[PDB]
RNA sequence: UUGGGCGUAAAGCGCGCGUAGGCGGUUUUUUAAGUCUGAUGUGAAAGCCCACGGCUCAACCGUGGAGGGUCAUUGGAAACUGGAAAACUUGAGUGCAGAAGAGGAAAGUGGAAUUCCAUGUGUAGCGGUGAAAUGCGCAGAGAUAUGGAGGAACACCAGUGGCGAAGGCGACUUUCUGGUCUGUAACUGACGCUGAUGUGCGAAAGCGUGGGGAUCAAACAGGAUUAGAUACCCUGGUAGUCCACGCCGUAAACGAUGAGUGCUAAGUGUUAGGGGGUUUCCGCCCCUUAGUGCUGCAGCUAACGCAUUAAGCACUCCGCCUGG
RNA sequence: UGCAUUAGCUAGUUGGUAAGGUAACGGCUUACCAAGGCAACGAUGCAUAGCCGACCUGAGAGGGUGAUCGGCCACACUGGA
């Protein structure tokens, strides 16, 4: 569903440190683009339902990030909100 | 359960249906209401006079009588005692207390009370049916 | 993500007592060994023994019993719970089996016992009623 | 609450996923808020502690503190909670090396069959029957093969196999993928669970469309049996069937066990990954993980039966139940 | 007190802006400004009921009666001034 040089990617272009993953952001472009990839992958197959919550249970694993940024450091919420588009 | 949800949600209690539901009820004449005051005995007037067969495997014919109260509910009432004063239209009273192994009546007539004299040849159960005690 | 540290800590010694053990341990906090002291201030077991590892070493416990292959340790049960943190007033506080257990008094004069907390006049957060 | 149950007795929707809510791993330091105490004021009149007085006893009325030991005016104490500042990673996610498949939506290759029309063929029966018959037969009915076609699926590999939350998933070759799992465990520093709302799936049948009536088949039909028919017997045959195109929202959707975490006798196969010793001419023995199964302590219940794929011993949340 | 087989409640309402006028307060009414404020923690509405002390039985956890007997509220054929 991924591959793994394109994670290791975005760990060049948007880590917070070396050895970083699992950051916050480093699940967005890892999420919204395999949602773009599944949200025209599943307009070819209608019944894709079971890799559509594939999707949707992470984007609360990267919403809890985001629920994270509040408490510990709130400029790192305000780079990442401000970094790249994401709504609320 | 737990206490947390115990908050969410208390114990209620349960209810009890209680038994003889025509004398815990009154009439407001003035606006065809009802009250609940939880007469002893209400009094009525008795419209049929009839007895009944026990359904369960005892013999008799017990007799019972159909008598509107006050408050003009319709009942089947037990008439205890062997004669008396029960053709029609006497203005009697009534207790509660079921008869068992007869269904649907569940009341009884008090004896020599409003406009029945009480039976005559009792000598064991003289306080009951209306017999005064001797000299 | 369970709750009470200081149940299952002590559920897991009567989860060996039943089977006869001699030789338990288990992690360690700022309270837990504290409280692991307070069984053997008393001393009902042979002795519990010192906190080893990186993050919560096991301290020992050395169940001690008696000579007809017995146990000492009747009744084991924390009262608290998150959820329910209880609490004891020294004026009216009990004994257990009637004077045959005791009953430890936890607050910010140092985790006490039931002497120690009947004679000094403070209650506190009532967690066993071991005996 | 103290002081109840949810496998078969009444108590889990069909499963989920999920909004709120509740409740959350681990280890340090601040407050004294919550905790718990100490100086008083201090809580009500017949009611309420203890002892007298008044009543002939008494019924029935006062006394003396107790006195609040609960609330306020007041001092405080930080393990544990509330907030304040950190970390660790088991738990979870993002990594890396691989296994498997009936996991959903799309394109091919071929087999075999019931039905048809035709050849050859031939002529008395062929089919159907527990018992015979209806029927189909003189047109050649079926038959019969190199070979002509259709409908629809695709035994073999097929399993207390595997995958899916569940309804479920099966000839395959390929497309797009889900997801499972092991191992190394690199990293973020608990990023979790329940899960009201909401959203889905939702088996079969039923409301309808286009391939459907090839086979099957409600409804209907025929023949007799049988003491009784058209019932048990039999076919023909309608939608419904098959699939695609709309759903409805229901099942014994049951493992009759809600979901997440600790701990306590075993043996026994088996599915995937890592570990090997001999080796084997790919096989013997054995460690481990996740599981798939079968027997079986302590504990359990009313008993059945459960016992590492708990109904045992503990914690958290939701929901449900209390006679028919 | 209970009902979601009562969920969306309010529009002088919701805050403020000036006059009153009260022993004083202001949306209390009047001219102005934004739709706000109130809500599933069930506002709203319905139905029911004077409240408390007190009674009473409960091991305590307590909760049911009010003729009592006291303290407070409301009423005086009805509805207004």
């Amino acid at each position: 569903a991924i591959s793994q040089e394109r994670k290791n990617e975005i760990i060049k272009e948007y880590r917070v440190h070396e050895t970083d993953t699992g950051s916050p952001e480093v699940q967005i472009a890892v999420l919204t683009a395999e949602i773009n990839a599944v949200n025209e992958h599943l307009r070819t197959h209608k019944k894709d339902h079971h890799s559509r919550r594939g999707l949707l249970k992470m984007v609360g694993r990267r919403r809890h990030l985001l629920n994270y940024l509040r408490s510990k450091d709130i400029q790192r919420y305000r780079e990442l909100i401000k970094s790249l588009g994401i709504r609320r | 359960p737990t206490i947390n949800q115990l908050v969410r949600k208390p114990r209620q209690s349960k209810i009890k249906k209680s038994d003889s539901p025509a004398l815990n009820k009154g009439f407001n004449s003035k606006k065809k209401k009802f009250t609940d005051l939880n007469s002893p005995q209400k009094r009525g007037v008795c419209t049929r006079v009839g007895t009944m067969t026990p359904k369960k495997p005892n013999s008799a014919l017990r007799k019972y009588a159909r008598v509107r109260l006050s408050n003009n509910i319709e009942i089947n009432a037990y008439i205890p005692g062997i004669g008396h004063n029960l053709q029609e239209h006497s203005v009697v009273l009534v207790r509660g207390g079921r008869v068992k192994d007869l269904p649907g009546v569940r009341y009884h007539i008090v004896r020599g009370a409003l406009d029945t004299s009480g039976v005559d040849g009792r000598r064991q159960g003289r306080s009951l049916y209306g017999t005064k005690k001797p000299k | 993500t369970m709750t009470d540290p200081i149940a299952d800590m002590l559920t897991r010694v009567r989860n060996a007592n039943m089977v006869r053990h001699e030789k338990l341990e288990l992690p360690a906090s700022n309270i837990k060994k504290e409280i692991a002291e307070i069984l053997k201030s008393e001393g009902f077991i042979k002795n519990v023994e010192y906190v080893e590892d990186d993050k919560q070493g096991v301290l020992r416990l050395f169940l001690k019993y008696g000579q007809n292959d017995e146990r000492v340790i009747t009744g084991l049960k924390r009262i608290s719970k998150p959820g329910l943190r209880v609490y004891a007033k020294a004026s009216e506080m009990p004994k257990v089996l009637n004077g045959l257990g005791i009953a430890l008094v936890s607050t910010s004069e140092g985790v006490i016992t039931d002497k120690e907390a009947r004679k000094r006049n403070v209650g506190g957060e009532i967690i066993a009623y071991v005996w």
